[PDB]
């Protein structure tokens, strides 16, 4: 059965790109220092697989873990335009997700979804350390749960 | 009394008498001199004498406020020159803090104290981006805070909380785009303000 | 008070033992040497890393997590369409709207929260008279899109029909402080 | 023959590994993908302009150093000479004039990166 | 019966270098009081192949601004030196037995230079021409250096042979008649390797990748396998020459053996390394070893050359 | 019902080492050097 074949390539693949998450080196304020807090020797994301990389070249997912400013706004498209294909945007925080705190201001971009198309939305300002890497699972939860080796087959 | 703060009016005399030594010393500029029963003295000088006040106050022996701590504007959009340019000054030799006020308008630009403190660099630029105040003999002057091609100065009172313009992608022109502004959402304005007053000391003479 | 961190009291001269000690040190690489043991030390330590999804970090009953309206233990629901919460809260993300409702009770018709605007910082929980909206200590409720974090009136009283069991429980651990 | 083998074994390995890498994944080209990077900001310059290194005389000295290390590298066969007294001058004549110039190169303030 | 000798080097390097950053993240992590992976293997040997398969089956997105031709060429240039230069080393017999095995390790260091200095050109950016300069600094410092420091230890062995340095190390090591060589090698071996304290190639903090910036996955994933093959390699050079293992005519197991235990320490003392210490500044560098360690190694190699003449002990031309 | 807060101990908390503690440690120079030229000269015999 090529639909058997098929279906365990593909969960190979999602798992390979789940297990090896390398997000950018990229935050903004206070969610970034939760983003660090993540980094921290108690919710070891490197322990998860997940770690840093500098360059959005080497980069997987965009953790936009701040408010982004309307000055801000191209540098973060640049940047998530930047990274090679299979890339997932997390946004974290009540800035990142509709504005928050800054919501009214003037130049504050109310959702960093009006700038990136989002994965995933982490509540809270800011989230915790937990709270980000539970993001960060539901993140590789949603990534096994992608089926482009079958839906190939059956276009 | 445990829920009221202590008064220091020795600290409160040793102000109200270095006001007076400064108005003396600088009739020509000086305006008004006011200590507040917080104890803080504020001399209020026309924008002439800026340049001459701040370098008296950074390099006098009696008054050396070597140090620029704050530069900010107010807007207040009802008196004639809408704009007061503050200086919060401070003395590590006498351990004190001055505060120096000045006035301007829309077309009216008050002469930078780069030459006197090196912060004023920044803090002007602060000055012209969120007010529209320019400043004479200043080494690039330009927006700090805004956007690159923002128009308008955001903390000015008749600016609104919003802005004019907002950002999002185009998927069209592949960029980030401006566009007018359009909430979902409309900031509720509240109503704070009993219609009684509060403060009978303030209470202001009728019209 | 106050005290130097570079500065040195006077000199110790010099002497054939002590050039000697300071060649050994610069030759020999005595404090280099001196870090490796001690990163070789936190290599042999014992680590602080918890089994994330299994062992979960520790919490408080004060902490602010995911908003809930809560009931009376008759099951009536404990708002009283005060709206005195949206007035204090800060980032004006909770709308209230309300009406009489069929028996005459002053409720709400719409409660929206948008958890996208909260900043989670607990003034409607410590404005509430008659401790109706809560914030219960969910944090792992991250959604895939934008709309799913828009809360209503019927998610809040969803989730505070599911977290009553610990909701309660926290208020009575903390109320006496508050 | 042997070692002409591995070198081209190791060769095809790399090619075989770099053919894998641009033919598997999918391709999805743009032109903000593949804008050079410049930390999330349109360059000024061109990156191809005048760089002006700073070390230039310690790269000149490290081509002389080079070329003194290359006749000092045949003496693991000097040392079997039936001599070995005008083999051991000849070693420390040069090792001690190449000695003096990086001393008087040092002394003249050749290696310390003129801005 | 070559090929599958071949192979039988080739393929337990890869393995070993794949391992090599496994125990890198584990030894790190357990320096900075966490795990390592632990989830994706059964104790996280799973985690490089994961890497592998995903750095593979990332686009390697190649950019507009770009020379394709050396973009391309540096890479399968950089892994391709590095197995070459895996292939002369005796454990204790090697797969190519080469007369001038250390001249040959040196040239193909020097062209693995150049495999990084073309990919950083190529990627026309200006942070890759940052690293590429930075490469060029660090390499004219340590070669000249590394020159001097093997000439030495040679001429305390005899010819420019591997097999020689065995049968020299037959009942001694070289560490304790060349302890001082034997520091500036290792630190000499630091910098060929690219390595902290003083990498400045790669640099994360004063760049933001050196010359990957540009590099997407895929090219990326070739220069890692090159630089972590090279830091194993380096290791297993200073053992091979300062550390001598045990060699024994009736079997070679315990000699391989040998020399797997203190390459193993070696490249877990360049993690150590890591963990450890600080990056220097790419002129700091250049000063630290013109400065401290070309003098001290001409010194010694003056005093290498006066050795055996006035100890009558010169080495075997064989 | 008294008063109940969250209060120090009655004998008050004991002592904290605030200041900086280094070891202190280490062979002397004379006798690194005299094992390392030690070693020179076994392995140059
Ligand atoms: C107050 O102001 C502020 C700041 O200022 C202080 C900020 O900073 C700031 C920004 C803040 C942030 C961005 C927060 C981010 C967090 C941090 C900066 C701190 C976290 C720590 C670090 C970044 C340092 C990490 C340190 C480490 C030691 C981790 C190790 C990391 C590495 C990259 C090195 C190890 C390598 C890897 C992880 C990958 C290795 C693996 C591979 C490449 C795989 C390759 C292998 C192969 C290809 C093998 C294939 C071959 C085979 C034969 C295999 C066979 C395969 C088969 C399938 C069979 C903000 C906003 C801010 O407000
Ligand atoms: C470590 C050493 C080895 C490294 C290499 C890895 C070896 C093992 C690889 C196993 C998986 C092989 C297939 C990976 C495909 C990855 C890209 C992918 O999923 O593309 C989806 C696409 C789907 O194509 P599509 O028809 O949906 O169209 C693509 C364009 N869109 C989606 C926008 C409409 O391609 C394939 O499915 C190609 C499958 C090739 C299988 C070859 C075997
Ligand atoms: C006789 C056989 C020996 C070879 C000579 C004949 C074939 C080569 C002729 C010269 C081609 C020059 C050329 O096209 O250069 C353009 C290119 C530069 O072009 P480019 O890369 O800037 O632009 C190409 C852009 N695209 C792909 C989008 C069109 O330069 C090279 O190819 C030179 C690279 C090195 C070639 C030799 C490598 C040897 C191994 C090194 C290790
Ligand atoms: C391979 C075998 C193992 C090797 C050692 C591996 C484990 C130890 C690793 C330690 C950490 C290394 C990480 C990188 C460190 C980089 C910094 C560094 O090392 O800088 C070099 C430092 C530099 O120190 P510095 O730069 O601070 O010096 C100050 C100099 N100025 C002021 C000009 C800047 O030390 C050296 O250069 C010393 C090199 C070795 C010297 C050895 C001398 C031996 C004794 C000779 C004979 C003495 C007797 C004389 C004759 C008597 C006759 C009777
Ligand atoms: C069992 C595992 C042991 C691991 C030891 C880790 C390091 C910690 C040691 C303790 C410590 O902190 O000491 C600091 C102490 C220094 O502490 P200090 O800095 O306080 O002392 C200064 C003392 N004066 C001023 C007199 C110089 O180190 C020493 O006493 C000696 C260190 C230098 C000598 C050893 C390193 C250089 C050796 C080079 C030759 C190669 C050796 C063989 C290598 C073989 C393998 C490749
Ligand atoms: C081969 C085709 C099948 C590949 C695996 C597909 C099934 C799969 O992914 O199973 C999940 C299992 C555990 O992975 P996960 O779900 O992330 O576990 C979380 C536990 N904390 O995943 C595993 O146990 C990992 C399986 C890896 C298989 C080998 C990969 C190449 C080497
Ligand atoms: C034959 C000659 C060659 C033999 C082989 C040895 C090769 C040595 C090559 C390098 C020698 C250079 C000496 C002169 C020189 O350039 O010294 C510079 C140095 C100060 O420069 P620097 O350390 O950079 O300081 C920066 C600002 N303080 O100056 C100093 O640090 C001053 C040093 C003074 C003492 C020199 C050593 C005397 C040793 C006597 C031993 C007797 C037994
Ligand atoms: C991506 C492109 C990469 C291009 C660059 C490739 C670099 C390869 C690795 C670095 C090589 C550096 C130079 C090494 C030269 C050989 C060293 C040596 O000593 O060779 C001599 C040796 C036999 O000599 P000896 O040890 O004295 O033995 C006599 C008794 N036993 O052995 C011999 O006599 C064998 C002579 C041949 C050995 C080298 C074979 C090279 C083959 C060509 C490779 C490149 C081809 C072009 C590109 C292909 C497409 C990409
Ligand atoms: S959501 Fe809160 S914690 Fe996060 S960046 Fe905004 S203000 Fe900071
Ligand atoms: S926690 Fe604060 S910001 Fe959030 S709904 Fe309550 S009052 Fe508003
Ligand atoms: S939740 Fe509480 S504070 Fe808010 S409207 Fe209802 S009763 Fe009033």
């Amino acid at each position: 059965r090529a639909e058997y074949v098929v279906t365990k390539l593909d969960d190979l693949i999602n798992w390979a790109r789940r297990s090896s998450l390398w997000p950018m080196t990229f935050g903004l304020a206070c969610c970034a220092v939760e983003m660090m807090h993540m980094a921290a020797p108690r919710y070891d994301m490197d322990r998860f697989g997940v770690v840093f990389r500098a360059s959005p070249r080497q980069a997987d997912v965009m953790i936009v873990a701040g408010t982004l400013t309307n000055k801000m706004a191209p540098a973060l498209r640049k940047v998530y335009d930047q990274m090679p294909e299979p890339r997932y945007v997390v946004s974290m925080g009540s800035c990142a997700n509709g504005g928050g705190y800054y919501h009214y201001s003037y130049s504050v971009v109310r959702g960093c979804d009006r700038i990136v198309p989002v994965d995933i939305y982490v509540p809270g300002c800011p989230p915790t350390a937990e709270a980000l890497l539970y993001g960060i699972l539901q993140l590789q939860r949603k990534i096994k749960r992608e089926q482009k080796l079958k839906i190939w087959y059956r276009r | 009394r445990p829920t009221v703060r202590p008064r220091s009016d020795v600290t409160h005399k040793q102000l109200s008498a270095f006001g007076e030594y400064v108005a003396e010393i600088l009739p020509k500029y000086v305006q008004q001199v006011q200590v507040s029963c917080l104890d803080e003295l504020e001399i209020c000088i026309h924008p002439d004498g800026v340049i001459p006040t701040l370098t008296f106050l950074r390099d006098h022996t009696n008054a050396q406020f070597k140090s620029l701590a704050d530069l900010t504007a107010v807007d207040v959009p009802t008196r004639q020159n809408r704009f007061e340019i503050v200086y919060n000054l401070l003395s590590l030799r006498f351990n004190s803090r001055i505060r120096v006020k000045t006035y301007a308008d829309e077309l009216t630009p008050i002469d930078s104290i780069v030459s006197v403190h090196i912060a004023a660099n920044w803090y002007e630029r602060e000055v012209w981006d969120m007010f529209g105040v320019f400043f004479f003999n200043h080494p690039d002057l330009r927006r700090i805070l805004t956007d690159y091609g923002f128009e308008g100065h955001p903390f000015r009172k008749d600016f609104p909380l919003t802005g004019y313009v907002e950002l999002r992608y185009d998927d069209e022109v592949k960029r980030v785009v401006a566009e007018p502004v359009e909430l979902a959402q409309e900031f509720r304005k509240f109503d704070l303000n009993s219609p009684w007053e509060a403060f009978p000391a303030y209470r202001q003479p009728p019209e | 008070t106050y005290k130097y961190v570079n500065k040195k009291e006077q000199e110790s001269e010099v002497d054939m033992k002590s050039a000697t000690d300071n060649a050994a040190r610069i030759l020999m690489w005595t404090e280099l040497i001196r870090g490796l043991g001690m990163t070789l030390s936190y290599l042999f330590r014992e680590p602080a890393t918890i089994n994330y999804p299994f062992e979960k970090g520790p919490l408080s009953p004060r902490f602010r997590g995911e908003h809930a309206l809560r009931r009376y233990p008759s099951g009536e629901e404990r708002c009283i369409a005060c709206k005195l919460c949206e007035a204090i809260c800060p980032a004006q993300a909770i709308t209230i709207e309300a009406e009489p409702r069929a028996d005459g009770s002053r409720r709400t018709t719409r409660y929206d929260i948008d958890m996208t605007k909260c900043i989670y910082c607990g003034f409607c929980q410590e404005a509430c008279p008659v401790d109706a909206i809560v914030e219960g200590p969910n944090f792992e409720f991250s959604t895939e899109t934008h709309e799913e974090l828009l809360y209503n009136k019927e998610k809040l009283l969803n989730n505070g029909d599911k977290w009553e069991a610990e909701i309660a429980a926290n208020i009575q651990a903390d109320y006496l402080y508050r | 023959m042997n070692l002409y083998t591995v070198i081209f074994i190791n060769i095809l390995l790399s090619l075989t590994l770099i053919l894998v890498a641009f033919w598997l994944p999918q391709m999805n080209l743009y032109s903000e993908k593949a804008n050079p990077y410049e930390c999330g900001f349109d360059p000024t310059s061109s990156a191809r302009l005048p760089f002006s290194m700073k070390f230039f005389l310690v790269a000149i000295t490290f081509l002389l150093f080079d070329l003194e290390i290359a006749l000092l590298l045949p003496l693991p066969w000097a040392i079997q000479t039936i001599k070995t007294s005008t083999m051991m001058i000849m070693a420390f004549i040069l090792v001690t004039i190449l000695s003096l110039g990086l001393a008087y190169e040092w002394t003249q303030k050749g290696l310390e990166w003129t801005e | 019966m070559f090929f599958i000798n071949i192979l039988t080097l080739l393929v337990p390097i890869l393995i070993a270098m794949a391992f090599l950053t496994l125990v890198e993240r584990k030894i790190l992590g357990y320096m900075q009081l966490r795990k390592g992976p632990n989830i994706v293997g059964p104790y996280g040997i799973l985690q490089p192949f994961a890497d592998a398969m995903k750095l593979f089956m990332k686009e390697p997105m190649r950019p507009l601004t770009t020379s394709m031709s050396l973009f391309i060429i540096a890479p399968t240039l950089s892994l391709t030196l590095a197995l070459s230069l895996w292939v002369p080393l005796p454990m204790p017999h090697p797969l190519i037995n080469l007369n001038l095995g250390i001249l040959f390790i040196l040239a193909t260091s020097s062209l693995s230079v150049y495999s990084i200095l073309w990919s950083g050109w190529a990627s026309n950016s200006k942070y890759s021409l940052f690293g590429a300069l930075r490469a060029v600094a660090q390499t004219i410092s340590y070669e000249v250096t590394m020159a001097i420091i093997l000439l030495s230890v040679l001429l305390m062995n005899g010819s420019y042979s591997l097999q020689t340095l065995i049968t020299t190390q037959e009942h001694m090591w070289l560490l304790l008649p060349a302890w001082p060589m034997a520091m500036m090698w290792f630190i000499s071996t630091l910098a060929e390797t690219n390595r902290a304290p003083f990498d400045l190639t790669e640099g994360e903090s004063e760049l933001v990748s050196g010359f990957n910036v540009e590099y997407a996955a895929g090219p990326f994933a070739l220069f890692f396998m090159a630089e972590y093959t090279n830091i194993i390699l380096m290791n297993a050079l200073t053992t091979i020459i300062f550390l001598g293992p045990l060699y024994y005519i009736n079997l070679p197991e315990l000699y391989s053996t040998n020399f797997m235990m203190e390459a193993l320490l070696l490249s877990s003392t360049f993690l150590w390394i890591r963990a450890s210490y600080p990056r220097f500044r790419y002129d700091q560098l250049m000063h630290l070893l013109w400065k401290n360690f070309l003098p001290l190694t001409l010194a010694l190699c003056m005093w290498h050359i006066s050795l055996p003449i006035f100890t009558a002990g010169v080495p075997p031309y064989m | 019902s008294k008063v109940k807060q969250d209060m120090p101990p009655p004998g008050g908390y004991g002592p904290i080492d605030y200041k900086r503690n280094l070891p202190r440690r280490g062979l002397s120079g004379y006798s690194m050097f005299a094992v390392g030229i030690g070693a020179l000269i076994f392995g140059y015999w």
